[PDB]
């Protein structure tokens, strides 16, 4: 499909960038999990950033590895979690759905199968954390086989090489790192690879790590970025509220409100 | 881009997130440089004679092998400063570090061996230094924990997951995603991502160079086979790789079995797990059906761990090298039977390939066999650990 | 009647019940017939080299002695199998106790590295080991005790007198005043009655002589002077021996100063007592008006003893050597200065020598001076213990 | 004088060995000690054998180790030993009165000044228990310069050469060991020794260490021996009777009586 081209031309006319969440799958439960994530939609989320929960997430702070711990507690399996999101684009046809996944997770019973099931339950994309463009052939392969925008990173220490490749390998949109290190709302983290990316036609810009507060949204736009990611902070919500599912939802909802009004342009 | 192959046939790779590939472009360069300078040779050369005692000893047993005919030697990596041969190529990678620029060391540690290697090195050669470690470990290798703070180093435990080995190695890395560009990660066995495999088995090849010129000046002939434990694959590669050409001589590797393979708390991947992606490197892994990365179990913290090196699991596929497993019991027994005849108390972890050589002895006696042992380390760290156990078993 | 001289001028003898001089005078016999005999040396230099991994090296330290014109270098003695040098004389004394016929063995000890050393000697060699420690150092050297066990050692806890070093050596010759005629008394310094000072230095003279080759290599030179602590002298005389006729290089022998030499809680008779007979000798000893033998104390068990060996009586009186003390406090400072800038852990007896260098070096830092310390231990035995008094100082 | 050489010419006439009893002065206090004294001496003891009390006595078990240990915390020092000596010599003239020296005790402020001072007081003999005939020149020297038999050890592993210079250099008596080891009444222990001593001339056999039993005593006597010495046996009664300084003496008195009627031939 083209639920990345389609949300970014609308945005573009609508003078906005994009607000992305992103959430755990099955945290705290499937069914909260599921709650959560149709309140994030309700507060103005315009597209989804989703954790199949892993067993050892290199590329996450405690905050997500502790949303992976409960999503595990409450026994969640990628399988369950391709019932969610089969579950979810049924609710919700047009909004971009991306998946962030570790490598083995994908690699498991086959890279060809894992995409293709992504297809079968309406994916977007999928970005694999721990699979640079060096090692992505396989990856981007099966992604574009059926139908997946492949996601990749674009950190602060990016060359021109890596510029060119991740300007050519990606589709829907290309991941802008704000800072070294791991996911986590406590460390808070460029016009040159934002402009560099524009020049060799890379897909849109989301600006991702670190975003927890309505004015980096607004500054990420500003700079020129297509929008922000904000994991940590959305899941530190939950985390506070976890005997308080009905305020976890009014809190969501204000925090999900108020980032996407500072997205607006 | 690489100057060498990050692939040992199906197996190894860089499977990191972007943000830290440069910092191993970097390092590859750094060591391959390193590799033909001269002044660089000579440091190293003099910290391995000088500092560490190297050339180390070859020892034949004397009284283990009585009424069969196996000759057996023990490579005597227990009398390596530190006190296990992770000392070699810390050594090393520490000069590497200070090629490159770098003021601060992080490392994983299981056994504390090569915690206590880091924190030496560190302390030598100025280098800021953090550990973690599995709070596990920490408990059940606790001398080492003793050794590393009062050498300066600071000491983490890690609580998440199994508090192990794996664990330490997650925690290290994610430190490192966030502050490569002043701490070198000084990765401590023979796995991971490129180039840390081959610059590990590099660092490590003295042991099996120095054993064929041992062993060929007192028996006049190659070993048989040479064997050795295998947890992450350094002290095994160490030992292997000046021998791959000599295709007469075994090399047999030995995985944890723990309480047993059918039990599933071992750390034998290698034989019985199966390939995936974890720790930036294609490798056999121990994992659940659906992906998720396995615990891992050994009576040994050195061997706690539910991976194994991409060119172990190479030299295995195409038939080179040959893998085991031996069991916490097995292992004890080896333990003990050194230390009461031949006086040498070793690493649980090297007592699972003495085990094994005992296994080839005694269900052989009358085969003519010789074997050498990679003693890989001391057992000072363990005798509280296995005072214990032989407690609980009256003795 | 001898065949060696027994005494260093006045000091040393003989001083045993009668029931144990034929004892005495076998074991002359059979050492002197040793040192003559290929054979014997050859078995003895293949046990060194083979099994204990001598020669040790000889390490220059690279940050210790930063700003100052003095050059340290450490003789690793740390890096000998067991951990100490007295893994040496143990080897040379358990291959007399084979040729003698007897097959069992005494040993006293206080640190317990001549306790593992006995222990590992007898499980190679096929004897059977009995070690008299005492209570006190029971409790703070326990890591020796378990590695003693484990080795088939059966270790006799001593709670007479002050439960230490004296105490063992005591029980230790009682029990062998009864069991000469099938057990060896394996002393484990240079100290007791003729023949053990001596045969004790000639077992241990080669740390000296590797030293002066490794410092002629190294530097073209002797050193100025050459530094070790002494308990009861074994680890001193190794070192000193061979530099004896090169009169040139001033021999440093340190003494435990305890809490101080005016608390009286110190262990350093040679500079400090007055000449008596106690343990088979004439020696210096810390005894009462009345000549009661005086109970020591050291921080470190192997240093904690009320007298010393009498060739080191004889240098002292003769002016040949210079023998000083060093406190509880000064040796713990000089124990955390090499684990932290140099990445060595130092047994805390070593770690008098090396407390008293790092005077020579910080009291007059524009001398020019080429020092050797003997490092005569690793420090895994002493790190609960100094852990323990590294918390109570906050730290 | 000639203590020695009168008592072993009146047993001679009288058809009997010698029964020698060893207690350390001052166990277990000075006063009970003394009492202790007169009783072995009424009880039919022909000579003493008495030690000094010393900090590490090498040639002694467990039993007269704790001796030694009970004196010392009743503060015995060699001083009050020889004041001891003194007062038992004025009460008692003609028995003859040994001492149990390690030789640090008489080596300490002069070994001349030591004899001499055994002199003074009436001492007849010093045995240094951890001084062999090899070392003993300035030992029998300073005896025989102030009048006291020094006493030597003729160990079961003597030679033809030790059996010469014992007879020549020791007087009074010559010890004869029962045994290796150290004293103690728990480990019991030649006429081949006695006849060849008595051939060269030798000062008349004791035989020591393990001798707790009038049965030992007998068999001494029958085998040419002049006498015997008890001592750990001897000094088991005081430790079993320390709260009972009555049955003390009267079980000291049976047990020595008993030991010497076996004495007599
Ligand atoms: O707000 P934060 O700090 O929690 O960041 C949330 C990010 N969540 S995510 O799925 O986009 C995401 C994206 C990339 C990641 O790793 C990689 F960069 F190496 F690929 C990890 C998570
Ligand atoms: O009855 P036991 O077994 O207690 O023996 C008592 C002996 N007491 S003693 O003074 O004669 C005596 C005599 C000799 C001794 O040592 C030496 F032989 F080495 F000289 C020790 C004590
Ligand atoms: C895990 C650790 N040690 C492993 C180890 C091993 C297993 O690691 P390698 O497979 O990398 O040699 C073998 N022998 C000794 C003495 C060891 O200490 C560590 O010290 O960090
Ligand atoms: C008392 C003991 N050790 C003494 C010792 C000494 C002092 O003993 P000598 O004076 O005999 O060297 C020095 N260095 C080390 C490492 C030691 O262990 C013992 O191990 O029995
Ligand atoms: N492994
Ligand atoms: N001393």
């Amino acid at each position: 499909m083209e639920r990345y081209e389609n949300l970014f031309a609308q945005l573009n006319d609508r003078r906005e960038g994009a607000f992305v969440p992103f959430v755990t799958l099955g945290d705290p439960g499937i069914e909260q999990s599921l709650k959560i994530i149709d309140t994030l939609i309700d507060a103005g989320a315009d597209a989804l950033e989703l954790g199949v929960p892993f067993s050892d997430p290199l590329a996450d702070g405690p905050t997500i590895q502790n949303a992976n711990l409960r999503a595990f507690a409450a026994g969640v399996t990628p399988a369950q979690c391709f019932e969610m999101l089969a579950l979810i684009r049924e609710k919700h046809p047009t909004i971009p759905i991306g998946l962030l996944m570790y490598a083995n997770l994908v690699f498991n019973n086959g890279i060809d199968a894992f995409y293709a099931r992504c297809e079968q339950v309406g994916v977007d994309s999928v970005l694999v954390a721990d699979v640079p463009v060096e090692e992505s052939a396989p990856f981007r392969q099966a992604a574009l086989r059926h139908n997946i925008a492949p996601i990749f990173i674009c950190p602060p220490n990016a060359d021109d090489d890596l510029l060119r490749q991740v300007a050519s390998y990606g589709r829907g949109y290309t991941y802008l790192l704000s800072r070294s290190g791991v996911t986590g709302a406590e460390n808070r983290g460029l016009h040159h690879l934002i402009e560099k990316l524009k020049e060799y036609h890379a897909a849109p810009a989301l600006q991702g790590f670190g975003i927890s507060s309505p004015e980096q949204v607004s500054a990420a736009v500003r700079a020129g970025a297509a929008g922000a990611i904000s994991g940590s902070a959305i899941v530190k919500i939950i985390e506070k509220n976890l005997a308080s599912p009905k305020q976890m939802l009014a809190e969501l909802r204000s925090f999900v409100s108020a980032m996407k009004a500072a997205s607006r342009a | 881009t690489t100057l060498l192959n990050p692939y040992f046939g199906e197996f190894g790779g860089m499977y990191v997130p972007q943000i830290l590939m440069p910092a191993l472009n970097q390092l590859e360069e750094a060591f391959v440089s390193a590799q033909k300078d001269p002044e660089f040779q000579a440091q190293f050369a003099d910290l391995l004679k000088n500092y560490a005692g190297r050339p180390t000893a070859l020892t034949k047993c004397q009284n283990i092998t009585a009424g069969t005919r196996t000759t057996l030697y023990l490579k005597r990596e227990d009398l390596l400063h530190g006190g296990a041969h992770k000392t070699n190529q810390v050594l090393g990678q520490a000069l590497l570090a200070k090629r490159m620029g770098k003021s601060e060391i992080i490392a994983e540690t299981g056994a504390g061996q090569h915690g206590v290697a880091s924190a030496l090195a560190s302390a030598l050669l100025g280098l800021k230094c953090r550990i973690y470690m599995g709070a596990k470990d920490v408990e059940r290798q606790s001398p080492n924990v003793f050794r590393m703070r009062l050498m300066g180093a600071e000491v983490i435990p890690v609580h998440s997951g199994s508090a192990t080995l794996k664990d330490a190695c997650n925690e290290a890395l994610r430190d490192w995603s966030g502050s490569y560009e002043t701490a070198h990660y000084m990765l401590g066995t023979a796995a991971g991502p490129h180039p840390y495999p081959t610059i590990v088995r590099e660092f490590q090849r003295m042991i099996g160079e120095e054993t064929k010129a041992q062993i060929l000046d007192k028996e006049g002939r190659l070993p048989d086979a040479v064997i050795a434990c295998v947890g992450g694959g350094s002290n095994a590669i160490g030992m292997f790789a000046d021998f791959i050409n000599d295709t007469s001589v075994g090399l047999i590797g030995v995985e944890p079995g723990g309480h047993g393979i059918e039990t599933g708390e071992h750390g034998a991947p290698l034989k019985h797990g199966r390939v995936g992606i974890y720790f930036g490197m294609k490798a056999p892994m121990m994992q659940t059906a659906d992906g998720q990365i396995e615990e891992s179990y050994s009576i040994s913290a050195g061997l706690d761990f539910p991976s194994v090196g991409p060119q172990h699991a190479y030299l295995n596929s195409i038939g080179r090298a040959d893998y085991v497993s031996i069991t916490d019991d097995e292992a004890l027994e080896a333990f003990k039977t050194l230390c009461r005849h031949e006086g040498i108390i070793p690493a649980l972890e090297s007592s699972h390939a003495l085990a094994h050589a005992l296994k080839m002895m005694r269900e052989q006696p009358e085969k003519e066999q010789l074997l050498v042992v990679n003693l890989s380390g001391r057992g000072d760290k363990d005798i509280f650990t296995v005072h214990d156990i032989l407690k609980a078993r009256g003795e």
